[PDB]
């Protein structure tokens, strides 16, 4: 079977460059076009260009002709994309895809940011004072993604919604995790959100009280 | 560049029932070799794209027979005879006849269910956060359907424009609803100059908009 | 124009 295996996630500062790889197996690498595709967060697919590894021939989308450079290493059956002078808008998932987009890599996430590693602050969303109450935790001002949230060390999962993070203009992320619970439990059941931000080795267990 | 126009943007489907989606090109995609380089891709949530149909009507290996592709001139259609759960995701058409190759914007297939109004909650900023110097006011819309919902913030009757961000969950695996958060961010100094904080929700399951509010 |  054909397989395209891309390199791992990248986090770089604006102005830097990065080179992403696509290692192939299961077919003759030199004899198939390799495309690259961009997907901005929450958005659609964009074609960057393609390279024919046997002779280095290329076709670029003009939008990317000054940003992306396609190369290959035939001896290791690997295709490369270099992205230069990076800015925030270059943050995306990038895919390699063969020939008439017939086989795809698993994607590489690129994050371009001037922010430094920072753990979150964790604030309660206290239940207000049909028998159902909502409460939560606001997990604010962390970098990079991801944070994870559990409730009551895993014992509470029904009715939990942990929202996708939002990128603030500050360059830091924020999200909330909420849960709905019986109003009659509020005086007798403790509710604790368990927040983990591995990049900063930040773990917090925050009790949410009325 | 060739423009690929996909419609609808979202199709609400039912397991066991047919689906049809459309992709129209601004230029003929018939090449001089007789081939029409039109393909259909499915991107399941959290996954890379996969090709399902190529050269208008040819199924990729392993793709179920419930899928068919057709074309007449620049008008292309993907049909599913009976939808199954593994078919949910975003469908992209793509053309490879003219440079640069181009994609449609995607059609999302989501599950239809009965209309469900959101349960709405508002949360003032915590004292902990205020001591830290910022204020976040959170409005929660829980377990609603369909996805379309309008959330408007008012601070002492001043409509907030550009001062909040929304986040939405994936369609729920159990009940096919959505949930949404809207977060209004202000400085602590700004928060303390106003009294009434209100989020007003418009949704098809509510006969009139619902407003949740507090006095600081 | 295309491979494979
Ligand atoms: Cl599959
Ligand atoms: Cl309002």
């Amino acid at each position: 079977e054909v397989q395209l295996q891309q390199s791992g996630p990248e986090l770089v500062k604006p102005g830097a460059s990065v080179k992403i790889s696509c290692k192939t197996s299961g077919y003759t690498f030199s004899n198939s076009w390799m495309n690259w595709v961009k997907q901005r967060p929450g958005q659609g697919l964009e074609w960057i260009g393609r390279i024919y590894p046997g002779d280095g021939d290329t076709n670029y989308n003009g939008k990317f002709k000054d940003k992306a450079t396609l190369t290959t290493d035939k001896s290791s059956s690997t295709a490369y994309m270099r992205l230069s002078s990076l800015t925030s808008v270059d943050s995306a998932v990038y895919f390699c895809a063969r020939s008439l987009f017939d086989y795809w890599g698993q994607g590489t996430t690129l994050t371009v940011s001037s922010a430094s590693t920072k753990g979150p602050s964790v604030f309660p969303l206290a239940p207000s004072s049909g028998g159902t109450a909502a409460l939560g935790c606001l997990v604010k001002d962390y970098f990079p993604e991801p944070v994870t949230v559990s409730w009551n060390s895993g014992a509470l999962t029904s009715g939990v919604h942990t929202f996708p993070a939002v990128l603030q203009s500050s360059g830091l992320y924020s999200l909330s995790s909420v849960v709905t619970v019986p109003s009659s439990s509020l005086g007798t059941q403790t509710y604790i959100c368990n927040v983990n931000h591995k990049p900063s080795n930040t773990k917090v267990d925050k009790r949410v009280e009325p | 560049d060739v423009v690929m126009t996909q419609t609808p943007l979202t199709l609400s489907v039912t397991i066991g029932q047919p689906a049809s989606i459309s992709c129209k090109s601004s230029q003929s995609l018939l090449d001089s070799d007789g081939k029409t380089y039109l393909i259909w891709l499915l991107q399941r949530p959290g996954q890379s794209p996969k090709r399902l149909i190529y050269l208008v009507s040819k199924l990729d290996s392993g793709v179920p027979d419930r899928f068919t592709g057709s074309g007449s001139g620049t008008d292309f259609t993907l049909k599913i005879s009976r939808v199954e759960a593994e078919d949910l995701g975003v469908y992209y058409c793509c053309q490879g006849t003219h440079f640069p190759f181009t994609f449609g914007v995607g059609t999302k297939l989501e599950l239809k269910r009965t209309v469900a109004a959101p349960s709405v909650f508002i949360f003032p900023p915590s004292d902990e956060q205020l001591k830290s110097g910022t204020a976040s006011v959170v409005c929660l819309l829980n377990n609603f359907y369909p996805r379309e919902a309008k959330v408007q913030w008012k601070v002492d009757n001043a409509l907030q424009s550009g001062n909040s961000q929304e986040s939405v969950t994936e369609q729920d695996s159990k009940d096919s609803t959505y949930s949404l958060s809207s977060t209004l961010t202000l400085s602590k100094a700004d928060y303390e100059k106003h009294k009434v904080y209100a989020c007003e929700v418009t949704h098809q399951g509510l006969s009139s908009p619902v407003t949740k509010s507090f006095n600081r | 124009k295309h491979t494979d």
